[PDB]
C-alpha cells in the first residue's frame, strides 16, 4: 500500500537540551516561542503534534514563523489566519526543522533559559539541531571505535582506549556529542586533517554537531567529513576530521 | 582472560641470548598473526615483532632489528621469541600475542591482538 | 542455485566477519529502498521467486560444511542443506510452502520439520533461553557441526535448536543490526564466548516492530514509542529514528513510499 504517517503528539529538544516553549503558556496570536527546560506534566505550551499537513501544532495553533528573512522570530499563531505557507515546516533526519519558503531554518541563536526562536540560514550548528521526543535526558553510551577501543576525554584533548568500566558520552538532542562528567562542553572541531577537542558549547557551531550514520562513521553535517583515527593509530592520541573512505578507522558504534 | 601458556624469561647479562616459548592448548594459533609485545614498569606498551601466519613475513621494530628473532612452529601450535644479543633497554614484561583483528600481517604489527599470553619479566642487567 | 556466500570458522577474524554480514546484507537489498538512511528490503509481495532466497555456506576447521537459506524478505533463515538432506522451517502460510519447493531440488530427500522458527520455539526445544545460548566463533564452529551431523543422525533435537539460535543471531540479526554486528564483532576479538546482553535480546524482538515504526513514522517521529534496554536490564523509550540509524542496518517491508 503506502505509508500512512501519524500526526504524533510529541516534544520537540534542541539546544543545551531544552524543550520549544510557548512563552508564560498564553496563546493569543503572534505570542513569541521560547527555550525552556523540559517539563514533565501535560501543559500544552511544550507538547507539539506533528500534523499530517507538515504544520507543527501545540493547543491548537500552528508554529509560524514572523517573515521570511533571517532573524525573525518564531511565533504562535491561528493555523487558519496566518500565512498559508508561514506555518509549514519540514523535519529532516539530520536534525533540522526547515521553513520550505524561506529555506530558513529553525534555530536558537543563544543557549539561555528563554531564549526566543528564529529562523536562520541553514550552517548546519549546534543552534539549529532539534529533536522530536518525549525523551527529556540524552542519552547517555559509550562511542567504540577503532579495535574495539573506546572514545575517551580527559581535559580538552579526546582519544581513542581499550575499553574500561569518562568514557561516556551524552548524546544531545542538538546535535553535540557532550562527555557525560561535564555537560557544557562539547565535541568541537575548528576549521572545516584538523584536531577535535573539548571546549564548552556556548558559540554551538558547526564542528561542535555531529550526526551519528548508517554506514558507522559520525558525520559533521556542514563539512561532509567524518571522525578519523589518523592513520588508523590510536597511540597517537589523535581523533581528526577525514574525508569519507569508510575505512576501520572512521566507523563508530554507540554501546549504550 | 589469557589462552596463551608462557615458558621462559628471566636474568640475563647484556649481550647474552634467551628465548621465550609460548603454545596454546585450546586455541587454533596456526591460523593467526602472532606477535610479542613489551611493556617497561615506568610506561608504557609497546610492540616488539610479529610474524605471519604462514611464517613468512615478518616485522620488528627499531630497537631489536637484527638482535631478535621471532619464529613459530604451526605443527605444535607454538610462537618463540628469540632474543639474541640483549641490550639493559630489553627489561621489561614480555607477553606473546595473537591478532584476531587482520586476515593478513599489518606493518608495525597494526592490530588487536586479543588473545594474549599471562607473561614473563626479562632483566638485562650486568 | 541462489547467491551463495560462504564463510569459514577456522581462522575467522573481525575483519572476514565483517566481509560477510557485508557481503549479505549486500545480497539481500537492492539498496534502492531507503527510508530516514536504514535501507529496506524486499517486497515479499510480488518478488519473483528466484529473487526470494539467498543462500549461506558455513563451514569450519572440521572438515564438516553446512549451507543455510534466508528469506530475503526479513533476513531470516528458512533451512539448510547438509550433504544429501534439506530441512526446512515448518512455514506459517501456504504460499511460504510453495516457496520452499525452488531451495533444495538436487538432493536425496528433503524433510520438513514440525516447528517454526522464532526463538520461542527454539527455546523450548533447545531448553536453553537465548540468555543462556553464548555467541561467539567457537558457538558458531560447535553449530556447524552439529548441523551436519544431523543428516547423519548424530545431533539431538535440543542441541540442534541450540544451534539454529547461535547461526541466526550470528548471521540474521547481525546483517539486520550493526549493533549485534558490533557485539559479534567484539566476541570474534578477544576470542570470547559470551550470551547476548538485554540490549541484543531487545533488539531481536523489536525488530518487527521498529519496521513498522520506522516507515510509517511522521518525518521520522514515532507513532509510539518502543522500549529497548541498555546493557544491563535498563529499559528506555525511543521516539524518533536519530538514535537507531547506526543500530538498524536493513528493515523488512511494510508499507511503500508516498509519491
Ligand atoms: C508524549 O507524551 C504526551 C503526554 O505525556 C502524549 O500525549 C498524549 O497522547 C495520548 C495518546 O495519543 C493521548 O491519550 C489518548 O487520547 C485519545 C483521544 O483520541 C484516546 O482515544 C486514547 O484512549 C488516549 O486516551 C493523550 O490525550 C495525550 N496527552 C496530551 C495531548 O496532553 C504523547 O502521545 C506522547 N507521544 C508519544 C509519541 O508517545
Ligand atoms: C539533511 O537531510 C536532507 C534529507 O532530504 C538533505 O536535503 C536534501 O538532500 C537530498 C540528497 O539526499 C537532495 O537531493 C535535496 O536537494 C536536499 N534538499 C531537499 C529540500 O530535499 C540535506 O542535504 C541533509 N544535509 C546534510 C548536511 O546531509
Ligand atoms: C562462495 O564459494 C562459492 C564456491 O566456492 C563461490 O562460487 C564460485 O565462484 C567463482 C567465482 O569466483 C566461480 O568461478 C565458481 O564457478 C563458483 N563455484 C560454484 C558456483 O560452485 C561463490 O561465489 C563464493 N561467494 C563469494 C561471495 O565469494
Ligand atoms: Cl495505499
Ligand atoms: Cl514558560
Ligand atoms: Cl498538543
Ligand atoms: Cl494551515
Amino acid at each position: 500500500d503506502v505509508c500512512m504517517d501519524p500526526e504524533p503528539i510529541v516534544r520537540i529538544v534542541g539546544r543545551n537540551g531544552l524543550c520549544v516553549d510557548v512563552r508564560d503558556g498564553r496563546f493569543h496570536n503572534g505570542n513569541a516561542i521560547q527555550l525552556w527546560p523540559c517539563k514533565s506534566n501535560t501543559d500544552a505550551n511544550q507538547l507539539w503534534t506533528l500534523k499530517r499537513d507538515n504544520t507543527i501544532r501545540s493547543n491548537g495553533k500552528c508554529l509560524t514563523t514572523y517573515g521570511y528573512s533571517p532573524g525573525v522570530y518564531v511565533m504562535i499563531y491561528d493555523c487558519n489566519t496566518a500565512a498559508t505557507d508561514a506555518t509549514r515546516w519540514q523535519i529532516w533526519d539530520n536534525g533540522t526543522i526547515i521553513n520550505p519558503r524561506s529555506s530558513l531554518v529553525l534555530a536558537a541563536t543563544s543557549g539561555n533559559s528563554g531564549t526566543t526562536l528564529t529562523v536562520q540560514t541553514n550552517i548546519y550548528a549546534v543552534s539549529q539541531g532539534w529533536l522530536p521526543t518525549n525523551n527529556t535526558q540524552p542519552f547517555v553510551t559509550t562511542i567504540v571505535g577503532l579495535y574495539g577501543l573506546c572514545l575517551q576525554a580527559n581535559s580538552g584533548q579526546v582519544w581513542i582506549e581499550d575499553c574500561s568500566s569518562e568514557q561516556q558520552w551524552a548524546l544531545y538532542a542538538d546535535g553535540s556529542i557532550r562527555p557525560q562528567q561535564n555537560r557544557d562542553n562539547c565535541l568541537t572541531s575548528d576549521s572545516n586533517e584538523t584536531v577535535v577537542k573539548i571546549l564548552s558549547c556556548g558559540p554551538a557551531s558547526s564542528g561542535q554537531r555531529w550526526m551519528f550514520k548508517n554506514d558507522g562513521t559520525i558525520l559533521n553535517l556542514y563539512s561532509g567529513l567524518v571522525l578519523d583515527v589518523r592513520a588508523s593509530d590510536p597511540s597517537l592520541k589523535q581523533i581528526i576530521l577525514y574525508p569519507l573512505h569508510g575505512d576501520p578507522n572512521q566507523i563508530w558504534l554507540p554501546l549504550f | 582472560q589469557v589462552q596463551l601458556a608462557e615458558t621462559g624469561g628471566g636474568l640475563v647479562e647484556p649481550g647474552g641470548s634467551l628465548r621465550l616459548s609460548c603454545a596454546a592448548p585450546e586455541f587454533r594459533l596456526q591460523y593467526y598473526t602472532a606477535g610479542w609485545f613489551r611493556q617497561a614498569p615506568g610506561k608504557e606498551r609497546e610492540w616488539v615483532a610479529c610474524i605471519s601466519a604462514g611464517g613468512g613475513v615478518t616485522y620488528y621494530t627499531g630497537s631489536v632489528q637484527g638482535r631478535f628473532t621471532i619464529s613459530r612452529d604451526n605443527a605444535k601450535r607454538t610462537v618463540y621469541l628469540q632474543m639474541d644479543s640483549l641490550k639493559p633497554e630489553d627489561t621489561a614484561v614480555y607477553s606473546c600475542a595473537a591478532d584476531l583483528e587482520y586476515s593478513q600481517i599489518m606493518p608495525s604489527c597494526r592490530g588487536s591482538y586479543g588473545v594474549r599470553g599471562q607473561g614473563t619479566q626479562v632483566t638485562v642487567s650486568s | 542455485q541462489y547467491p551463495i556466500i560462504n564463510f569459514t570458522t577456522a581462522g575467522a577474524t573481525v575483519q572476514s566477519y565483517t566481509n560477510f554480514i557485508r557481503a549479505v546484507r549486500g545480497r539481500l537489498t537492492t539498496g534502492a529502498d531507503v527510508r530516514h538512511e536504514i535501507p529496506v528490503l524486499p517486497n515479499r509481495v510480488g518478488l519473483p521467486i528466484n529473487q526470494r532466497f539467498i543462500l549461506v555456506e558455513l563451514s569450519n576447521h572440521a572438515e564438516l560444511s553446512v549451507t543455510l537459506a534466508l528469506d530475503v524478505t526479513n533476513a531470516y533463515v528458512v533451512g539448510y542443506r547438509a550433504g544429501n538432506s534439506a530441512y526446512f522451517f515448518h512455514p506459517d502460510n501456504q504460499e511460504d510452502a510453495e516457496a520452499i519447493t525452488h531451495l533444495f531440488t538436487d538432493v536425496q530427500n528433503r524433510y520438513t520439520f514440525a516447528f517454526g522458527g522464532n526463538y520461542d520455539r527454539l527455546e523450548q526445544l533447545a531448553g536453553n533461553l537465548r540468555e543462556n545460548i553464548e555467541l561467539g566463533n567457537g558457538p558458531l564452529e560447535e553449530a556447524i557441526s552439529a548441523l551436519y551431523y544431523y543428516s547423519t543422525g548424530g545431533t539431538q533435537l535440543p542441541t540442534l535448536a541450540r544451534s539454529f539460535i547461535i547461526c541466526i543471531q550470528m548471521i540474521s540479526e547481525a546483517a539486520r543490526f550493526q549493533y549485534i554486528e558490533g557485539e559479534m564483532r567484539t566476541r570474534i576479538r578477544y576470542n570470547r564466548r559470551s550470551a547476548p546482553d538485554p540490549s541484543v535480546i531487545t533488539l531481536e524482538n523489536s525488530w518487527g516492530r521498529l519496521s513498522t515504526a520506522i516507515q510509517e513514522s511522521n518525518q521520522g517521529a514515532f507513532a509510539s514509542p518502543i522500549q529497548l534496554q541498555r546493557r544491563n536490564g535498563s529499559k528506555f523509550s525511543v521516539y524518533d529514528v536519530s538514535i537507531l540509524i547506526p543500530i538498524i542496518a536493513l528493515m523488512v517491508y511494510r508499507c511503500a513510499p508516498p509519491p
